[PDB]
């Protein structure tokens, strides 16, 4: 696709504004829960690295480790939608301005259509 | 009665210069276990 | 179980195959480590290119 | 060498990439590349042997090489077009020339050659950052010239480069030797989809230098060069050894693990350009690295090797300087992969 | 890979240098000053593809 | 008993097979249309995707200099 | 470059079996020079003149497995009268695979060579048939 | 004794307690593909006079 | 689905944070109890299928599978208690890990709506099997095994990955629903066969097919009990689901393309049952019984007739559980003699009677006796078999004849007889290995009472 | 394009093709970097100055810099083997191996 040379957009923002007309992710949003076991994940995994214990070792190291990973999981999803929503926008944009790139097909039934039959024997 | 683990000849297969040896390598020394070598 | 399973089988497809690997690695990997056996490949490699690819 | 001087050095390497990066005149990039190799020189020396000096010689001489081709084509482009600017190549065989000079600042096939013996010289943080660092500027220039590039000689220095790290990764029981293989091979699957699609790689850059930093920050951790010096780090961190057989296989692209999204993916964009035989090709050669990597798993944590006496020594202390981000670079490395649409955030 | 620094701040590091036709020292105009400006006033804003076209 | 307490009537997954078929419809259709959208604009490049960059005119000086014919 | 490709394909494949085989040689013919200019550069094994040996013999084995493909392929098909036809070039193939054991010495080489270079042989005849791209262009 | 056995015997709740979430999040799921409720051709049928939903 | 998913994940955590002596007990009962859950999968309709959600459905030929699956685990652990007693407790936790990390990806792989995500579970199942092989493995040959097992596997699936999204370019979608409803027949041509040889053979290598089953009597050999269950009794059936799945796409292209695959089978289950009558070792055995059984399934998927179908999922159902008992068997001979070798300890009947009981039965299952399932589906593939074709019945019939030979040699070896003299420490069964015995046992003999359970969706 | 563009472009690949030959003598290597170096100055100065491209007259320069300065980077890594081996023999660098 290469949106790169889209023209309009500012060489370095994370977010435009256009973005904003955008729903939000939820805050109970599945890939942000799985953004949070990440955090978990890497908390369980320093203590263990430093030889201690595990589970309980450090609660707010790992408070902090999964509500970094949330933050950054949410604007990452949030940036991810609108390069989405940018995807089907030109999509549908480009579709419109070429009609004789995409006519429409004829509808038919199969009641009409000859398909080949080739028995299983 | 007991699991297998490696030996020391099993062991010294993983500690030439090279794995699969042959004749114009075989003068192939590993290297320093610190990575200084004698001035001479 | 001799002839087929525990030798013919096995030679054709893993042994032929780890034999190969092995010949081709040996192959690679034994480089005497002078740079100018090296330099002489990339004058080589660059008249090839420059030759082949236009 | 002094701690300000080593910080300035490695901040001088920093910005020339950054130079490289942000600027859009070729002779601003030639300025940054040649900026990133006047400061890399004494960071490969800071420990001071005759390997490291040896393997630094190799270094300068290769980069050297590889900038005065760089110049040579950026001239050539002026001739035949009065342009500065970092865009269509505007000719042939000056691409042509661009490309070998790019090539060889990488390390892609055939001028890989430097590559294993650099990083064997050099200690372990001096790999590291050859391994991870050095290829940012090299990539970057290559995606801002991508239309340009004749995709017959990339897709067979990629071939290339990916047969050959798998067939070199094969012979190896210095640790530094196969992660330098490692490193070609991955470089080879890097550039195969330049010509198709640069999104999908920025996205194999990124993972390939998050695994790559978890496998050398745990071999710096467990201090071990070797096959049998990490053969005996199961006898006091054996946590550790099991998380470098996990990164191990990552870094083999078997699922469900991360090292699978970049290849997958890749794989995928080829196919939408109806390559069929290319692709097929370059996973049954990733097939060799997987089996090496097998090999170091089967060494290092699923097999207990023998030990010595001396070891019972170092049950008594512990690691006075910890390496943060080490967790987060083992996670980002390993349970990733059902966050693989994010690649649109174009990464 | 391009990260558009100038652009985005107007600094102008590089661009000064790019093209015969961007204000040289003293009003010195390049040999080819002309033939630049008219590709460059044709190919502006239209893409690589359509301008190579 | 058993239906009544564990089981809902066909009608329920009739028609949840009905809008899971028309959402994955509608989706492979889409990525037919992706694919041609993409294979068009990267030939003609009249689209806002594969804009490749161009130099300014905003660079050019416009001015007398010290010759007439430029 | 490209020019001995074109050379070859210009060829139908029923006919001029001379031609064809003159092409393949020159083909092999430089993909053994080529062989042998990377052994070289890569080792240098005694002197001038043992080089020029080895260089010699790279040269001509490479040679013979091309102008044996050719000949066996190209008689096969005229004989068949079934051109575009995959078993034809898998012909040439294993008979190419046979020369190649023959100067070796070896029997088992032989035997895989065969077996592989017909296989592939085949496939490159149906990739041709199909339009198999070995470089596909970026169509999107 | 309570408050020292649950101690030792809370492991034994997890189980249970992933099977009543699953079921949740089935209905949760269920209820995201409500397009066609009441609109098949096989089973399209007018609502009792108390009746808001076909299925829930 | 999600409430057989999310318990077995729970799983996890309530291993991990269990007692250092209670964590069999539990890990069993919360087994247990999640198999009686997925019970409720059973029920299913005579129309599509039990469409969950967009992620994941279910039908009767899932179901099963399903079920097995989810029954296999306690069965595991159990037999796994004894030889992990001297295990530290944080390696036995890491045991029943891997465990459960196979079991949960084995249930989202029967389930998988999507082509992609079947192949993602189905190649992830690759890594705990292959770290039980070669970590909790007794003979130096293991790490080879494992080699085995992973690279033909791999080797078989990569030109599949590549298949698969190559379809999605074209056709646009690799939803199961979609893929059976907008089929369209495939072409002879060079680059439809490369194609469906791709489709084929990643799920022709775990079946395994003849001539691609050298991985199999190394990786069931070399592995622990809990690995050698869970490999003879559902990784082997992955391949016959997964053509069961993908066959809809690669008509009429199949019936030319059968013939190849049709013979190594025909053939294979002929020479793999004579390898049965000379064997030195009971696992080998055991595991070339295995590949005899799983090619006649191949010869019913290649078939491709309704009957074909029924007969190769009740198959597929009945080996697992027979070969899963009949590896029971032979290891709690193992644990007592240590020698893996069918000619040492004999004359076990006198010694160990209702293990002798036991045994007769596994094998009598094994031999195909009806009115067991295991001769229901054998009967549905003979009888699809002759209508394709009338001389089948010959190589049919030959490999019914060998079966029993090798199941009763293998009964009469080690249970018939006289005691081998110098062996004194055979004890008397415990009762962890009769409860085992009769949780493989009563399924069976229990489902040939309500075969169309086991039928699948061509019922 | 002329032949003095064509003569300085045959100088800097004979200028390559030296430097990739390494007959011996790591100092024979610098010198054919530098040679490099001329013939690009050379021919850069030449196109820059035909084109009548002002603001590119400094170029040359600023690359002559840098790539002096590279030089000096090379001969000081030179001493150093020196002092390793007494002699700047290209051979005597094989202690690492591919
Ligand atoms: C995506 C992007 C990926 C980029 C690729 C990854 C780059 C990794 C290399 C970074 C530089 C080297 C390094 O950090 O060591 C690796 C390090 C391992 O350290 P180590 O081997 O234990 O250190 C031994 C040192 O060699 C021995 O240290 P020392 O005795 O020389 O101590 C000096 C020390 C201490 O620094 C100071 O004293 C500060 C003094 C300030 C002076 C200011 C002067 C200004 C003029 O300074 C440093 O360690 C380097 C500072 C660099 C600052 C850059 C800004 O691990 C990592 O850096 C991983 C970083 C995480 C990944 C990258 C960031 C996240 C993405
Ligand atoms: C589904 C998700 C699955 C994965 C999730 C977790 C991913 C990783 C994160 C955590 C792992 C950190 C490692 C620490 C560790 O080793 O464990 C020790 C630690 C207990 O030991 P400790 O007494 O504290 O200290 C012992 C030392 O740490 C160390 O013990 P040691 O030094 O005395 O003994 C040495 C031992 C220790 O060495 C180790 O065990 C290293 C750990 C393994 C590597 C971790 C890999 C990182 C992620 C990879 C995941 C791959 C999955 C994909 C499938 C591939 C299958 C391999 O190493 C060996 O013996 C060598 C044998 C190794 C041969 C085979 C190696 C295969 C490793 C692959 C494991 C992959 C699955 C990991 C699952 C979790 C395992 C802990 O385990 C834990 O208790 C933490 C685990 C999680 C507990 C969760 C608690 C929450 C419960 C209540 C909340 C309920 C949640 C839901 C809410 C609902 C309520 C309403
Ligand atoms: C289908 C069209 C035509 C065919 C096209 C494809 C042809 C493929 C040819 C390439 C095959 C590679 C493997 C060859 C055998 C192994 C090498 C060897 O020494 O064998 C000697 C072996 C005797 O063994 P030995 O001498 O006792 O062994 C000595 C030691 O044990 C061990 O020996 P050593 O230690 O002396 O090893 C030799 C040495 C030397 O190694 C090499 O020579 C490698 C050469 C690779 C390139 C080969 C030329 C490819 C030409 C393609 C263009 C064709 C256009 C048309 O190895 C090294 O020093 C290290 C090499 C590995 C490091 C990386 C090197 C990469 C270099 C670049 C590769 C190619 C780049 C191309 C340009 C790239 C630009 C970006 O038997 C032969 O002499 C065979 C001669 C070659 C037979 C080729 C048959 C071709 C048939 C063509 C039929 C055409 C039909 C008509 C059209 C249809
Ligand atoms: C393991 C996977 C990689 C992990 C890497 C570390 C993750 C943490 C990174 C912390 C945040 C970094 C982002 C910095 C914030 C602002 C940066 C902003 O200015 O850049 C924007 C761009 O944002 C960043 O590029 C997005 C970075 C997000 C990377 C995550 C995606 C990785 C793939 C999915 C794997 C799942 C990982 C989930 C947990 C991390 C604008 O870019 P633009 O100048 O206009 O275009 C340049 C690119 N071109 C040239 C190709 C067109
Ligand atoms: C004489 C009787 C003969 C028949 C006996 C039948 C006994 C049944 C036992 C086996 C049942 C298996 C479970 C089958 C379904 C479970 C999963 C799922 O399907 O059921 C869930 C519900 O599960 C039940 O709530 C809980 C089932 C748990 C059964 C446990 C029985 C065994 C417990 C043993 C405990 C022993 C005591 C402890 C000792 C220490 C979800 O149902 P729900 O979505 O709501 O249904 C709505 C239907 N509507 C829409 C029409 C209204
Ligand atoms: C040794 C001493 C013995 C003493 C006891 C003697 C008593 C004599 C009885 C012994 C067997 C005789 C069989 C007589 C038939 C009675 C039972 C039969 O009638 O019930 C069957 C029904 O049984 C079930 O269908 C079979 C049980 C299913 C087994 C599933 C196992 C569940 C958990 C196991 C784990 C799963 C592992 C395997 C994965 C697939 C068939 O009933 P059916 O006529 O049809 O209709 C049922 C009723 N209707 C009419 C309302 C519909
Ligand atoms: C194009 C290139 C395709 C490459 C495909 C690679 C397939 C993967 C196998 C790689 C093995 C190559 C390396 C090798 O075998 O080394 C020999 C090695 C020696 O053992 P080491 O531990 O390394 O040390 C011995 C001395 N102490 O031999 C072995 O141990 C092999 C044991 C396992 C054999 C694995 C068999 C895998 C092949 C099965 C068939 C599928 C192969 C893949 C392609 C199939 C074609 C469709
Ligand atoms: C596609 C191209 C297909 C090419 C077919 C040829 C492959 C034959 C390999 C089968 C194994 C034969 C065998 O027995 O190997 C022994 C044979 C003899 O021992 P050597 O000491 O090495 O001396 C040989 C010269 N006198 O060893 C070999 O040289 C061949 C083994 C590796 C073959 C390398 C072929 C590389 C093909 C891929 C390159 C691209
Ligand atoms: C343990 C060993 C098992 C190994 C099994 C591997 C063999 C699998 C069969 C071949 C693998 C690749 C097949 C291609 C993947 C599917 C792609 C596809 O369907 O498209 C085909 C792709 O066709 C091909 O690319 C075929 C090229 C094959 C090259 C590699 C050949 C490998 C050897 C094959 C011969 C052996 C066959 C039996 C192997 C049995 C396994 C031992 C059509 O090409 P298009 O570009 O779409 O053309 C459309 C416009 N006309």
């Amino acid at each position: 696709t290469m949106m790169s040379g889209r023209p309009g957009r500012v060489p370095l923002q994370f977010l435009p504004n256009e973005a904003r007309s955008l729903p939000p992710p939820k805050l109970t949003d599945p890939r942000l829960v799985y953004m949070g076991f990440l955090g978990y994940c890497s908390g369980l995994i320093d203590n263990a690295i430093r030889r201690r214990p595990v589970v309980s070792a450090g609660l707010h190291r790992q408070l902090l480790y999964v509500t970094s990973f949330v933050f950054f999981g949410y604007y990452l999803l949030k940036r991810q939608d609108y390069m989405y929503a940018l995807r089907d926008h030109d999509m549908f944009a480009y579709v419109k301005s070429h009609p004789e790139d995409f006519p429409e097909k004829d509808k038919k039934t199969y009641g009409e259509i000859l398909e080949e039959f080739h028995p299983v024997r | 009665a007991r699991q297998w683990q490696p030996d020391v000849e099993w062991a010294e297969q993983f500690g030439g210069a090279v794995m699969y040896p042959t004749k114009e390598t075989a003068h192939w020394k590993p290297p320093p276990w610190n990575d200084v070598d004698p001035p001479k | 179980s001799s002839l087929l399973d525990l030798i013919w089988l096995e030679t054709i497809l893993p042994k032929t195959t780890s034999f190969i690997q092995m010949k081709m690695s040996i192959m690679v990997s034994n480089q005497k480590g002078l740079i100018k056996l090296y330099f002489l490949s990339f004058l080589i490699t660059i008249m090839i290119s420059m030759t082949l690819f236009n | 060498m002094n701690p300000i001087i080593y910080t300035t050095l490695i901040m001088t390497v920093m910005s020339g990439t950054m130079l490289v990066m942000i600027s859009s005149h070729w002779l601003l990039i030639w300025i940054g590349f040649e900026m990133n190799l006047l400061a890399m020189i004494p960071v490969l020396m800071k420990n001071f042997n005759p390997r490291a000096t040896e393997a630094a010689t190799k270094y300068f001489l290769t980069q050297a090489t590889a900038s005065m081709m760089l110049m040579m084509a950026i001239i050539i482009n002026l001739l035949y077009s009065g342009q500065w600017t970092i865009t269509k190549m505007f000719n042939p065989v000056a691409m042509t020339m661009m490309t070998m000079a790019l090539a060889m600042k990488l390390g892609l096939s055939p001028f890989h050659f430097w590559v294993p013996e650099v990083t064997q010289g050099i200690s372990l943080q001096a790999g590291l950052l050859l391994l991870t660092w050095q290829k940012l500027a090299p990539l970057s220039v290559l995606c801002q010239i991508s239309q340009s590039i004749n995709p017959n000689l990339m897709l067979t220095m990629a071939m290339l480069s990916i047969l050959i790290g798998g067939w070199g990764g094969l012979n190896q029981t210095q640790l530094r030797k196969i992660m330098a293989y490692s490193s070609i091979a991955h470089m080879g699957w890097m550039t195969a989809v330049l010509p198709y699609n640069t999104t999908m790689t920025i996205l194999n850059l990124l993972i390939y230098i998050t695994m790559t930093l978890a496998m050398f920050m745990l071999l710096i951790h467990s201090s071990a060069t070797t096959t049998l010096s990490l053969s005996h780090t199961w006898n006091k961190m054996p946590v550790i050894t099991s998380l470098m057989m996990v990164t191990l296989l990552s870094m083999g692209g078997l699922p469900p693990l991360s090292g699978f999204m970049p290849k997958w993916m890749i794989i995928q964009e080829m196919t939408k350009n109806e390559s069929i035989i290319m692709p097929t090709l370059m996973a049954m050669t990733a097939l060799l690295n997987l089996y090496f990597y097998m090999r170091l798993a089967y060494s290092s944590s699923l097999t207990m090797f023998p030990s010595t006496n001396n070891m019972k020594m170092k049950w008594q202390f512990e690691h006075t300087k910890q390496m943060k981000l080490l967790p987060t670079m083992i996670v980002l490395s390993t349970l990733v992969l059902p966050m693989t649409p994010a690649l649109s955030s174009l990464n | 890979p391009f990260f558009d620094v100038q652009k985005r701040l107007g600094l102008d590091l590089d661009r000064w240098m790019t093209i015969q036709s961007a204000e040289q020292p003293h009003k010195i105009p390049g040999r080819c000053h002309a033939f630049e400006k008219e590709w460059i006033e044709c190919a502006h804003g239209i893409g690589g593809i359509r301008a190579e076209k | 008993w058993i239906a009544r307490t564990f089981y809902d009537g066909p009608e329920k997954n009739y028609e949840k097979t009905m809008a899971i078929l028309q959402i994955e419809a509608e989706k492979a259709e889409l990525r037919l249309k992706e694919l041609e959208v993409r294979r068009l604009m990267r030939a003609r490049g009249d689209g806002p995707w594969y804009q490749y960059p161009t130099i300014d005119k905003a660079l050019i000086d416009h001015s007398p200099k010290t010759t007439p014919d430029n | 470059a490209k020019t001995l490709l074109h050379k070859y394909s210009d060829i139908p494949e029923g006919t001029e079996c001379h031609r064809k085989a003159y092409a393949s040689t020159s083909i092999g013919g430089a993909t053994g020079l080529i062989v042998s200019a990377y052994s070289i550069a890569l080792k240098p094994p005694a002197s001038f003149l043992e080089g020029v040996a080895r260089t010699g013999r790279y040269t001509f084995t490479s040679a013979a497995i091309g102008a044996i493909f050719g000949l066996t392929s190209c008689i096969s098909a005229q004989v068949r009268e079934k051109p575009d036809d995959p078993l034809n070039y898998f012909i040439g193939g294993c008979a190419g695979g046979l020369t190649l054991g023959a100067r070796t010495r070896s029997y088992g080489i032989g035997a895989a060579a065969c077996a592989y270079m017909g296989l592939t042989a085949a496939l490159v005849k149906m990739g041709q048939l199909e339009g198999w791209q070995v470089f596909a262009e970026p169509k999107v | 004794n309570v408050l020292q056995i649950v101690r030792d015997h809370w492991v034994h709740i997890l189980v249970p307690v992933g099977f009543v979430f699953g079921c949740y999040l089935d209905r949760r799921s269920d209820e995201k593909l409500t397009a066609f409720r009441n609109k098949s051709l096989l089973f399209k049928r007018e609502l009792r006079p108390n009746e808001e939903v076909t299925w829930k | 689905m999600l409430k057989i998913i999310i318990p077995t994940t729970m799983l996890l955590p309530m291993t991990w944070m269990s007692k250092h002596n209670m964590i069999w007990i539990n890990a069993t009962v919360h087994s247990l109890l999640i198999s009686l859950i997925s019970l409720s999968l059973l029920n299913q309709l005579g129309e599509n299928s039990l469409n969950f959600s967009l992620t994941f459905f279910s039908d009767s030929l899932s179901a099963p599978l399903l079920v097995l699956t989810t029954w296999l685990l306690p069965l595991m652990l159990m037999a796994s208690q004894s030889h992990l007693s001297k295990e530290t407790t944080t390696r036995k936790k890491l045991y029943i890990t891997m465990l459960i990390l196979l079991q949960l990806f084995l249930i989202m792989t029967f389930t998988a709506t999507e082509l992609i995500l079947f192949y993602i579970l189905f190649e992830a199942t690759l890594v705990p099997t292959l770290i039980i092989i070669t970590r909790w493995g007794n003979q130096t040959e293991r790490l080879n095994a494992g080699l085995y097992f992973l690279f033909y596997t791999l080797a078989g699936s990569l030109p599949l990955l590549v298949a698969l999204v190559y379809i999605q370019n074209t056709t646009g979608s690799l939803n199961f629903l979609i893929i059976h409803y907008w089929s369209h027949p495939l072409s002879n041509s060079w680059s439809n066969i490369f194609m469906w040889l791709a489709c084929i053979m990643a799920f022709m290598v775990k079946m395994p097919l003849y001539g691609l089953h050298l991985w199999l009597p190394k990786a069931h050999v070399e592995a622990p009990i809990a690995g050698s269950m869970v490999l003879a009794a559902v990784l082997l059936k992955l391949g016959g689901y997964g053509m069961m799945r993908i066959t809809t796409i690669l008509n009429p292209l199949t019936n030319y393309m059968a013939y190849p695959f049709l013979m190594l089978s025909m053939w294979g289950m002929i020479m793999t049952s004579s390898i049965c009558l000379r064997q030195t070792d009971l696992k080998s055995l055991i595991a070339y019984s295995s590949v005899s059984h799983m090619a006649l399934v191949i010869v019913a998927i290649m078939i491709q007739t309704p009957w074909s179908f029924m007969g190769a999922t009740a198959l597929m159902i009945a080996h697992g559980l027979t070969s899963s008992m009949l590896f029971c068997l032979a290891n709690t001979n193992y644990e007592r003699v240590h020698s893996r070798t069918m000619i040492l300890a004999r004359g076990l009947q006198t010694l160990l009677p209702l293990m002798a009981t036991w045994w007769l039965v596994a094998s009598l299952t094994n031999l195909a006796l009806p009115p067991s399932i295991n001769l229901i589906g054998e009967l549905f593939i003979i009888t699809a078999s002759f209508s394709w074709s009338n001389i089948t019945i010959i190589l049919m019939g030959m490999n019914m004849m060998i079966t029993a030979l090798y199941s009763l040699y293998m009964l009469i070896t080690t249970q018939r007889g006289k005691y081998t003299h110098h062996i004194n420490n055979i004890k008397p069964s415990f009762t962890r290995e009769n409860a085992l015995m009769a949780l493989h046992i009563l399924p069976l003999l229990l489902l040939t009472l309500n075969p169309k359970m086991i039928l699948g969706p061509l019922y | 394009m002329p032949l003095v563009y064509m003569n300085i472009i045959m100088a800097f690949a004979i200028a390559l093709a030296g430097l990739l030959m390494y007959r011996s003598h790591l100092m024979s290597s610098l010198l054919c970097l530098e040679g490099m170096m001329l013939s690009l100055f050379i021919m850069s100065t030449l196109i820059i100055l035909n084109t009548h491209f002002t603001l590119a007259n400094m170029m040359p320069i600023i690359l002559l810099v840098f790539a002096a300065c590279e030089a000096a980077l090379g001969l000081s890594l030179l001493v150093m083997v020196s002092n390793t081996y007494g002699t700047d023999y290209v051979q005597n660098l094989n202690l690492l191996q591919c």
